RNA sequence: GGGUCGUUAGCUCAGUUGGUAGAGCAGUUGACUUUUAAUCAAUUGGUCGCAGGUUCGAAUCCUGCACGACCCACCA
RNA sequence: AAUUGAAGAGUUUGAUCAUGGCUCAGAUUGAACGCUGGCGGCAGGCCUAACACAUGCAAGUCGAACGGUAACAGGAAGAAGCUUGCUUCUUUGCUGACGAGUGGCGGACGGGUGAGUAAUGUCUGGGAAACUGCCUGAUGGAGGGGGAUAACUACUGGAAACGGUAGCUAAUACCGCAUAACGUCGCAAGACCAAAGAGGGGGACCUUCGGGCCUCUUGCCAUCGGAUGUGCCCAGAUGGGAUUAGCUAGUAGGUGGGGUAACGGCUCACCUAGGCGACGAUCCCUAGCUGGUCUGAGAGGAUGACCAGCCACACUGGAACUGAGACACGGUCCAGACUCCUACGGGAGGCAGCAGUGGGGAAUAUUGCACAAUGGGCGCAAGCCUGAUGCAGCCAUGCCGCGUGUAUGAAGAAGGCCUUCGGGUUGUAAAGUACUUUCAGCGGGGAGGAAGGGAGUAAAGUUAAUACCUUUGCUCAUUGACGUUACCCGCAGAAGAAGCACCGGCUAACUCCGUGCCAGCAGCCGCGGUAAUACGGAGGGUGCAAGCGUUAAUCGGAAUUACUGGGCGUAAAGCGCACGCAGGCGGUUUGUUAAGUCAGAUGUGAAAUCCCCGGGCUCAACCUGGGAACUGCAUCUGAUACUGGCAA
């Protein structure tokens, strides 16, 4: 269900630093970034309309490792909602459990985030969860269970998190790695640039 | 068929046989009156009408006649005899 | 003969009994006059799990419908006062 | 479904062999009625034995017929094999369900080609001791000529290494036997006595991984695919999923049945001759000639090496040596797979009498095991007998 | 009258095979396809690309 | 599993009384010609469906088999 | 809070714009096939042969209806071996219980298939000439008599099945006599009609010592209700063909008789000679219908497998009986075909009930467990049956979730691969290395589904009664099919778990080597003739994910059937033109009416399903409360400008 392939290859495909390989060493710098999609990166794309739409759709899915059919499930779920669908879908994607756990800082990469949920570590409302597709309910808390706490990794996992932008819609105890969920993530804060405008057009046909 | 309910078959057999005889005797007291009306023996016809009166109701009371048919026989047959009474 | 019984709904391993008024000569989940409330025996210790439309119960039983012993014990569960 | 069977006594694998048209099936009728008088009941009539009507148009048992009889000591699953030279391949198949039989040869004839043919292959299939019952002794009351018969059979067994000294050579008649005469009927009783005595009860492991060479698939209209086979080793219950191993590429199958000669049974045991139902299988998926066995414990290959002997014309074999391109059939208990003759560097041809060694290349992959013996038949008669040495 | 796919085949007068619908618009009348890798028309020999089609197994290694 | 008849160059297929493998088109290759086609010629083809037995001589006859087809039982 | 919703491209031509065909990008399925594959949850799983069938099972129960007791454990009179009450055992229905049988109830329910049926069916909403077991309420009764018969004995036909004849006997079986009213016939007076007894407990009374008797639970009988189910009628809607235009003679109706629960040509008799049709009759083809499902911007079109309602059928065709109800799946009678047994004279059987098999086909499963829970039939109850149902199994068939790991990592290696053989790429990828260990696998803890029922005991009603019985607490033992349960803990080591289609443009992503209009490819345009971005393979890369493609069917794009929303001087398309019936359309004024119309209220539009907002399974799928909608239709009352009817 996970891509689980070379996490920097997806980077060069879009050329964008999708923070897949964020880990310990802050910046990538060891792959000749931006100009190395595959074997023939010499050809600058004519890139048709469907391309910019697809390379936008993929780009978003690459940031969180979301599968197409599963992403489309998130899509109609965003459509039946009121307001601006382009904003409703992003909050749904941002509201992922592993996503919030990452945003709290419990891991340098989202890779560990999804992996952490699966191995009986993350505990919300005193209830251990293994489903990464868990839409986080409004105004809650998140934490790590004792018998899986700070196993030489968890502390260092929050190391890069110090130099992150550190979002607003959440906080953390950080003494036990106990995050705290607040309001839903607003559009203006998230995305930064990734055009959700293109995404809604794509699936509409 | 292969069933303990084969008894319900022979019971319906034992039923229909006795049920036939009573229904048979009932209709003959009816035809007797009709035969009389064919002539116009209001004396004997009325007598036969009175004669079949206790036997017509008894059958409907047992579960033979649907008592709506019974009521009809006491009405239309009366309509026949009174028309020549 | 009309009666009050359960309707056995809900998924596999998770029964959601619908206390319904219907004729005994019908199917379990078959044709029914009206579902007179519901009942969930496994509605984990929370807000709901049992609702009997007491209004039509007295009305229908006061017509010829017999309550089933399960629901009869459920009337002892919904306790007219408790 | 009918009658669940009881584990009273060991399931011994016996039967009959012999020269064509020598009343082997005839004796079969008498032995069963013996236990219908000395035991509870096991009687079988000559006509009841012959299952096919075409066998009632020739008298020869074209389709191998099994009968059932049991002594007050042990049970005996019988295998009446035809003596016809044109029906020896069917004989070798049923030989994978015997450990000792009854050499039924007409007393007036003596050791002949087809008597000699069925005996050699016996060793190559796994049949060590066979008590010889010579039938038709109501027409040849001459002791002197017949003393040579019992004499030369012991010599005939020595020709094929069978120690004919311990095995009794018995004379008797089946005519008066089954037909009510107290005399020859009691002579069959002699066969009822020797059967329990001489041949002991070899220890067929019921704990060893499941193995059952497919004897013959039966059309049980009502249950589906039912197949019989000798559970030479192990046990099997109504529910364990085993595979179909052999010619076709192996796959599993649930054993939803265990029955013995139309009699019910819960679980199987070693050395047992029983029929088992296989869940959701076409009649032609599994086929007469393969092997049923436990999954994950056996792998099949095609080649193996062997020390081979060719029948000389003195014993009844072919005439000349065979050259490269010759492809007879090697028989592994119940399989008639054709095998190309790979002669190594030096021996370009094998004379009818060479005990040479060479590599074998069959046409179909069978569950390989170094040691499995095989009979070689082609041209109407036997062209060899050998043993698997090494698989590649 | 369906077209026999695969660069080379092994069918002959009987071969009970499977037939999938497919016109060719290359040969008139032909509007069907033989199912390569079916009942009798087995997998095309030496195929590495598109083995879901042609019914070819995954390489030995 | 049984017993009865088939299988031969690229193709359609030969080879009677057991004497030694090819015929008509061709697949293809050169020529005529708008390319040709046709056809004239050129090249070729089987370990006689696998082999063995009797054979001086076996594609012919004697069976057992892979690939086909009919009836016979196939009834733990 | 309850529909915020619509895309195109390639292709005729030298090239252009139109018209107009074709084709695909999407999604869906009761899908199969190929390649592949780790597990789990929740659904689905013969659409073809309404073809045929071995075996097991699918509806039996009540002794609180009765005579009985052939069985089973006891009681009792006796007996015998011999440890004279230790036990052996014949009697015996006296008990607990219970075959066969008589009787009562159900078996017409639930289950299955969709052949037939084009409308006697369905869906929608009104109507009146209807019947109604069990359940519930209420008004009276529940008196007294009679003749057989099953069982069981005996003789006995027949292969068997199935019987026959002569004796024996009961009942809540059957039949009279009586008695009846607000019941039935009749305008009325009058006339006529019903039945059933058992079970528990017991003081006085009383024992022909069976019991009469007191009392309670219950059942039976008759009348009026109600509920429910069901029958019945009317209008409308509910597929194709006009290359079917005519159809019919109980056919259209009256009266009279008969018949049904009910009215009726439902059926006869006489008479009338009509009635059905162009807003499509009849005949033929095809077909289960509806809520809904798929798709669609909506409108529609197609479909309607499943869940659910209704309808039809039960080997084929027909008929009838018992019964409240069938004109009947596991009922009968007969004829026929197909099978089985045969003693050859004669019978026996219907898997389209759950599994299962043969055959068919591209195509789909266990001859599992249990009535634990729900429902149903019987019964006072306990209990018994239940292939409905609740589960388990088989299968990637679908929907959803998770995992196969993560981090560091330049030596920018090995090798594959391309080359301007500089270099690049594969490639943080791997290795090495730091940690984590989900699910599987093994070893241990462990909910919830379970409400009851049973016995004992307490109190409250009832009654002569502290008894019997009903209601309500306490207590004990408990009641688990699933079940190696949900879930949790531990152990082990990254070890067991990633492939599949494609890369000319459509439409995401490139070259080399080789084959030479050969092999080949393909949805459309189309590619291949010695240097192929499409063929075969290699490298790289893309899409997707336990799935991916292919085939097929449905719809959309298709505004190429256009109502919403198209065309007709020439692209297909104005009849050659005119008169003219039905039909459709209709100037202007006043007034009225209120069918159409509009507004409001009400009944219904079933539920499940789609939509909104919440809740519970670790989340989801799914289950799911409440609401919304169900666009319709009927009725009453209003507005009455407009269309229409009617008057000048
Ligand atoms: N003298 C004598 N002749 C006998 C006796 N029994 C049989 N025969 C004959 O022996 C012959 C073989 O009979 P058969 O029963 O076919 O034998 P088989 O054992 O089936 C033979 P095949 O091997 O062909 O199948 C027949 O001729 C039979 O009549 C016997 O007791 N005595």
């Amino acid at each position: 269900a996970r891509y689980l392939g070379p996490k920097l290859k997806l980077s060069r495909r879009e050329g964008t630093d999708l923070f897949l390989k964020s880990g310990v060493r802050a910046i990538d710098t060891k792959c000749k970034i931006e100009q190395a999609p595959g074997q023939h990166g010499a050809r600058k794309p004519r890139l048709s309309d469907y391309g910019v739409q697809l390379r936008e759709k993929q780009k978003v899915r690459r940031i969180y490792g979301v599968l197409e059919r599963q992403f489309r499930n998130y899509y109609k779920e965003a459509a039946r909602l009121k307001g601006n669908t382009g904003e409703n879908l992003l909050a749904l994607l941002e509201g992922r459990l592993d996503n919030v756990v990452y945003r709290m800082g419990f891991g340098a990469t989202r890779a560990e985030a999804r992996q952490l949920v699966s191995h009986k570590a993350i505990m919300v409302n005193g209830r251990v969860v293994n489903i990464a597709s868990y839409q986080v309910s409004p105004n809650d808390v998140v934490s790590i269970r004792e018998k899986a706490k700070k196993q030489s990794r968890v502390k260092a996992a929050l190391e890069l998190a110090e130099q992150r932008e550190k979002p607003t819609w959440l906080e953390v105890d950080a003494g036990k790695m106990e995050g705290t969920f607040k309001r839903k993530p607003e559009r203006s804060d998230l995305s930064a640039d990734i055009n959700e405008h293109l995404i809604v057009e794509l699936y509409s046909k | 068929n292969i069933k303990s309910a084969k008894k319900r078959a022979i019971q319906s057999e034992k039923a229909r046989k006795h049920n036939a005889s009573r229904r048979s005797m009932m209709r003959t007291f009816i035809k007797k009156v009709y035969a009389a009306i064919e002539a116009g023996d209001k004396a004997a016809a009325q007598k036969a009408f009175n004669e079949m009166q206790p036997i017509v109701d008894r059958q409907a009371a047992k579960g033979l006649i649907h008592k709506n048919k019974a009521a009809r026989h006491k009405a239309n047959l009366t309509a026949q005899i009174n028309k020549l009474a | 003969m009309v009666t009050i019984r359960l309707a056995r709904h809900g998924a596999k391993k998770r029964p959601f009994y619908q206390v319904v008024v219907a004729d005994s000569r019908n199917a379990r989940n078959g044709r029914f006059i009206e579902r007179v409330g519901f009942f969930n025996p496994i509605a984990s210790e929370k807000e709901e799990g049992t609702r009997l439309d007491l209004d039509r119960i007295a009305h229908w039983v006061g017509q010829g419908a017999t309550i089933s012993d399960r629901v009869a014990a459920l009337i002892k569960e919904v306790n007219k006062a408790a | 479904s009918k009658e669940k069977f009881e584990r009273t006594k060991p399931h011994v694998n016996v039967g009959t062999i012999g020269h064509v048209d020598h009343g082997k099936t005839t004796l079969t009728a008498a032995i069963t009625t013996v236990l219908a008088k000395t035991y509870g009941g096991a009687a079988r009539a000559f006509d009841q034995i012959d299952n096919a009507p075409e066998e009632k148009a020739r008298g020869i048992t074209i389709n191998t017929s099994h009968v059932e009889y049991d002594t007050p000591t042990r049970h005996y699953a019988h295998v009446d094999c035809p003596g016809h030279a044109d029906y020896v391949k069917n004989m070798i198949t049923g030989a994978a369900q015997m450990d000792g039989a009854i050499l039924v040869v007409a007393a007036t004839d003596g050791p002949m080609p087809q008597t000699r043919e069925h005996i050699l292959l016996g060793r190559q299939v796994g049949v060590p001791y066979i008590i010889v019952f010579l039938n038709k002794c109501d027409m040849v009351d001459d002791e002197e000529l017949l003393e040579l018969v019992e004499m030369e059979v012991r010599e005939l067994l020595s020709q094929y290494d069978f120690p004919g000294d311990d095995t009794p050579i018995v004379r008797g008649s089946a005519l008066k036997a089954l037909e009510g005469d107290a005399e020859w009927e009691a002579k069959i009783l002699e066969l009822a006595g020797f059967l329990d005595s001489y041949i002991p009860e070899p220890e067929r492991a019921i704990d060893k991984p499941f193995l059952l060479p497919i004897e013959d698939v039966f059309s049980i209209s009502g249950r589906g695919t039912v197949v019989t086979g000798r559970v030479e080793r192990g046990i099997i219950k109504v529910g364990e999923e085993v595979e179909i191993v052999g010619i076709k590429e192996t796959q599993k199958s649930t054993c939803t049945g265990v029955e013995m000669f139309r009699k019910l049974l819960d679980e199987g045991r070693a050395g047992e001759n029983v029929g088992v139902l296989l869940r959701g299988i076409k009649r032609e998926e599994i086929e007469r000639g393969q092997v049923l066995a436990k999954p994950g414990t056996i792998k099949p290959h095609t080649k193996f090496e062997s020390e081979v002997y060719i029948l000389s014309k003195d014993e009844g074999g072919r005439h000349t040596p065979f050259f490269k391109g010759y492809r007879p059939q090697f028989y592994f208990r119940t399989t008639d797979v054709t095998g190309t003759i790979e002669l190594p560097e030096g021996v370009e041809m094998v004379m009818p009498g060479d005990n040479i060694k060479m590599v074998v290349t069959l046409i179909h992959p069978i569950a390989m095991d170094d040691g499995l013996r095989f009979a070689i038949r082609e041209g109407g008669r036997t062209v060899g007998a050998g043993v698997v040495a090494k698989v590649l | 009258t369906s077209y026999i796919g695969g660069e080379g085949h092994n069918l002959q007068e009987h071969s009970v095979i499977l037939i999938r619908g497919g016109r060719v618009k290359d040969l008139p009348g032909v509007r069907y396809h033989t199912v390569r890798g079916a009942l009798d028309c087995s997998g095309v020999k030496d195929r590495k690309q598109a083995r879901s089609k042609y019914g070819v197994k995954r390489p030995k290694a």
